[PDB]
């Protein structure tokens, strides 16, 4: 039907799924696969 | 519709249970409640004030449940110490001390006539043991996980437990046999009561519904959406007409037992409120919970 | 280590009263873990703080991990690895009183270590638990810095 | 957007007759603080009543109590989304624009802030009534059955949202949902790679959600006595490497670092745990689980002290109050008097919402004889106490008796109650050898308070 185009394409999602994942924030992984290679030298 | 009496620091430790009477008994002046500091208080509700009448001490662990003795002004405390106490608000002695042992001692269930005291076992049974006799007389044989709620009828001819997965267990106390067996839960129900007259019977499960279901043939009469943490008390007006619920959201709403709508709600209590019990009219709505604060709400 | 205290604060209010100085302002921040209050003067002026804003606050004892307790004199040219160069606010401070609800009695459950640093004030008035590293008249770093979350 | 904002904020400081500059203001502010949307919206919805009496068109009403939806003013959202659906039905001829969509997002939304007003009653009612109208609809769909899986994981919830995913199985949330089904029972541990390796095809990918659900079903499989038998051990590799992945293809997603802090601490590194954790619990430290991971290491560098408020501080939700797997965490290594009897206390806490657990039972015995043995051994301590303590000593007693005929046990059998039952026994001769020493204090105390009294007889 026409309802299901009529609406998916004038809302807005602002949030979903994958948003929740990531911080709101910039944490790259410069910090953390540092460490993360770190440890498994010292092994 | 609000709150009347106030009482700060009501114990040590949380409260887990109130009771208060209904009857001209010496009981609905006297307020016995039992909270995990092991002291069973027996507030005096006299000159509309809650006075300290008695201090009852004597448990290991603390008090699970509290309740006024319809036909008698006497009472009696459980606790998980398989010690079951019988108390009396007469001289604030004690009378026995039914050892429930080795664990399996639950809340407790005035009969109407005040003859009888279920007590829930870890077996999934209800004994029914003897008030004056303390010994077990007979016990239900309706095995599963746990009875997690039991409750006598005011007039005395049905009798329901609540079990650790929403079953329902409508016994007959008149022949001691299981007529029914409600399951429309599967959360734990938590506390239930019976009405005035006999015909509905609430649950207090763990979703939040207000599921009251009927008892003469077994039914739901219609699911009211109660409050959005686990209702944990539940108690009906004496005259009928309205009945409280406790949560464990910090929330006393009042639903309507013929409409099913919040006539009020309290927002006093810091914390959860734990248990919540009527006045013998229905005007003082005594509360309890970990606040350790016992409110007294007025509704004319 | 000598780390004494560490947690998330968040700024509730900023100068409350009014501002009574420029360059200083009082944030009234509170915990999020351990449910402490602050009262923090900053230098309003180089590390600005707005409302809302979180950070996280390390009290500690030294700035060298290995806790080797420095003297207390001003030493720029120095090689040794220190807790300063992942903060952006560090100030350096001396505790001046450590107020509680003692009674006579029984011991006490919430303390308040009041520490000045050069003298802009804060008071971190907490439990007894968490304020255990702070005894008065002992020198003390600060350490802040802005969470962008 | 950057330059759509800052095109905005010329138009906005100019008033050249601004009738949709606040608009589009408010049209990027959503994803941004939900203030400045509200704050253009207040005035949007002003500025449309001086050049002509016009009513508000329920799209800018919509948003607005969207907004408050979001927010603690959901009555006052309920408000705008009822005079919404009031103003969408006015509109008979806006055929074009269809209104129809309107009340359907209004009704979708009031119906979504009616699950959350305690009233689960008008949400399915509003949720039904979108039903009856369109079942090309997946979202009013997939809403139901979550009402009815608060009752139970097995009623219309695992019916509604498999019939969801075969009218749409492209539907990404709507696949996701079944293998949240299978989380209720973990039965489905190696399993559960199947079903959850479905969307997992390029047009799908990538998807960090799936990926992660992989890691987390290959996380639950840890906690294992059979690491020696270097099985373990490659399912730390196994879920590292996929945490590995999720790292290069995404930086910021805090749950790759969720898991890979898990793995480190579970070879050993507590010490570099706090370090992994520390990026997690700066940029969102209110997510249930890090409450708890950042709380063993607390417990496990023997603070306690910074371990009690992390569970507690988790328990702050509205979702419950006493908690089996939190105090569980929350007696660890506690000799101290603050917790030993306090320990008791919560222990009973937890124990009163379901004593059918054993370990509950277990522990509330281990802790009593901490305690006993901490009286009667090198005490020489207060009289009532001795009195006290072989009550306790007792009921331990029989509570070793009740727990021996248990069938099922925490994954280990309980046959090592023996020596708690030669502790038991000790205990009970030391007890006895010390309620003299009660008395001969009692004498002691009794002559001070006579020698005491003779000397003020002389005064």
């Amino acid at each position: 039907v026409d309802v299901t185009r009529d609406i998916v394409s004038r809302e807005r999602v602002w949030r979903t799924r994958t948003t929740i994942l990531q911080s709101t924030g910039k944490n790259f992984s410069k910090n953390i696969f540092a460490i993360l290679q770190s440890v498994k030298a010292r092994e | 519709y609000g709150i009347l009496f106030k009482q700060e620091q009501a114990h040590d430790d949380a409260i887990w249970s109130v009771a208060w009477g209904t009857n001209k008994k010496e009981n609905s002046e006297t307020v016995v409640t039992g909270s995990l500091d092991d002291l069973v208080k027996v507030w005096k509700w006299r000159d509309e004030r809650l006075d300290l009448q008695w201090s009852l001490e004597g448990h290991q662990l603390g008090v699970v449940s509290v309740d006024i003795s319809h036909t008698l002004p006497i009472a009696a405390s459980s606790s998980l110490d398989a010690h079951i106490r019988l108390w009396d608000l007469e001289n604030g002695k004690q009378i026995k001390s039914i050892d429930a042992g080795p664990v399996d001692a639950w809340t407790l269930a005035f009969s109407p006539d005040s003859q009888y005291l279920a007590t829930g076992t870890h077996v999934g049974k209800v004994n029914i043991f003897g008030v004056e006799s303390g010994k077990k007389e007979y016990s239900l044989d309706t095995r599963g996980k746990f009875i997690l709620s039991i409750a006598y009828s005011p007039d005395g001819k049905y009798l329901a437990s609540g079990a650790i997965d929403g079953i329902i267990n409508i016994f007959d106390i008149a022949t001691g046999k299981l007529l029914h067996t409600l399951e429309g839960h599967a959360m734990p129900i938590r506390s239930l009561t019976f009405s005035p007259d006999s015909q509905l019977l609430v649950t207090a499960s763990d979703d939040g519904y207000i599921k009251i279901y009927d008892v003469q043939h077994a039914n739901l009469a219609g699911t009211l959406s109660g409050h959005a943490s686990w209702v944990l008390n539940v108690a009906f007006c004496p005259d009928d007409t309205h009945f409280v619920s406790s949560s464990s959201d910090k929330s006393v709403k009042v639903w309507d037992v013929g409409t099913r709508t919040c006539v009020h709600t309290f927002f006093d209590h810091q914390d959860q409120v734990w248990g919540v019990k009527y006045n013998g009219n229905g005007s003082k709505i005594v509360s309890v919970g970990d606040d350790q604060e016992i409110h007294i709400y007025d509704c004319p | 280590a000598g780390i004494l205290f560490e947690d998330i604060f968040d700024v509730k209010d900023i100068d409350p009263e009014g501002k009574k100085f420029d360059r200083v302002s009082r944030l009234h921040c509170e915990s999020e873990s351990f449910k402490m209050d602050l009262i923090l003067d900053v230098n309003i002026q180089i590390y600005p703080v707005d409302l809302g804003d979180k950070f996280r606050l390390v009290i500690a004892s030294t700035l060298y991990e290995d806790g080797t307790l420095d003297d207390g004199e001003y030493n720029p040219t120095d090689d040794r690895p220190s807790r300063a160069d992942q903060f952006e606010y560090v100030m350096y401070g001396k505790v001046y009183r450590i107020e509680g609800d003692e009674t006579s009695t029984e011991a006490a459950t919430r303390l308040s270590a009041y520490v000045s640093y050069g003298g802009l004030l804060m008071r971190l008035q907490g439990d007894a638990n968490n304020l255990h590293g702070f005894e008065v008249d002992s020198r003390v770093y600060l350490l802040m810095k802005k969470l962008a979350f | 957007r950057d330059i759509a904002k800052g095109h905005l904020k010329k138009v906005t400081e100019q008033y050249p007759d601004d009738v949709e500059a606040w608009i589009e203001l408010a049209q990027i502010l959503e994803q941004t603080d939900i203030q400045g949307a509200l704050s253009a919206y207040g005035t949007a919805t002003r500025i449309l009543q001086e050049k002509v009496q016009a009513d508000v068109p329920p799209e800018i009403l919509n948003n607005v109590g969207a907004l408050h939806f979001r927010l603690g003013n959901l009555g006052e959202a309920k408000k705008y989304f009822l005079a919404s659906l009031d103003r969408a039905k006015a509109e008979a001829e806006h055929d074009e624009h269809y209104y129809n969509a309107i009340s359907v997002t209004t009704s979708y939304n009031l119906a979504r802030l009616y699950e959350a007003m305690c009233e689960f009653h008008e949400a399915e009612k509003l949720y039904k009534n979108i039903l009856r109208e369109h079942p090309n609809y997946v979202d009013c769909y997939l809403r139901l059955g979550a009402m009815a899986r608060d009752k139970g994981n097995f009623y219309e919830a695992s019916d509604w949202f498999k019939e969801a995913l075969q009218i749409n199985q492209d539907h990404p949330d709507a696949w996701s949902l079944i293998g949240n089904l299978h989380l209720a029972k973990q039965e489905w541990g190696p399993g559960q790679k199947k079903f959850e390796r479905i969307l997992k095809q390029p047009s799908t990918q990538s998807d960090t959600y799936s990926m992660l659900a992989l890691g987390n079903v290959w996380l639950q499989t840890l906690h294992q006595p059979t690491r020696d038998r270097e099985k373990e051990k490659r399912h730390q590799d196994r879920a590292l490497a996929i945490y590995k992945q999720v790292l290069r293809n995404d930086a910021k997603n805090l749950y790759a670092a969720n898991g890979i802090g898990a793995v480190l601490a579970h070879k050993g590194y507590f010490r570099e745990a706090r370090d992994v954790f520390a990026q997690v619990r700066e940029a969102t430290a209110d997510i249930s689980d890090v409450w708890l991971n950042l709380a063993h290491i607390y417990v496990e560098q023997k603070q306690y002290i910074s371990a009690v408020q992390m569970y507690e501080n988790c328990l702050r939700k509205f979702y419950k109050h006493q908690n089996t797997e939190v105090v569980l965490y929350l007696a660890r290594a506690l000799f101290k008097c603050g917790k030993l009897q306090e320990c008791k206390q919560t222990l009973l806490k937890a124990r009163h919402v379901a004593p059918s657990d054993t370990v509950l039972m277990f522990n509330v015995a281990l802790v009593l004889q901490r305690l006993a043995t901490s009286v009667l051994k090198d005490e020489k301590s207060n009289l009532k106490e001795v009195l006290n303590a072989v009550k306790e000593l007792e009921l331990a007693h029989r509570y070793f008796s009740y727990l021996s005929k248990v069938g099922d046990k925490m994954r280990f059998d309980l046959a090592l109650a023996a020596t708690e039952a030669r502790q038991c026994s000790d205990l009970l001769s030391q007890a006895q050898y010390h309620v003299a020493r009660a008395r001969k204090q009692d004498e002691e105390e009794r002559e001070l308070r006579a020698k005491q009294e003779q000397e003020k007889e002389l005064l």
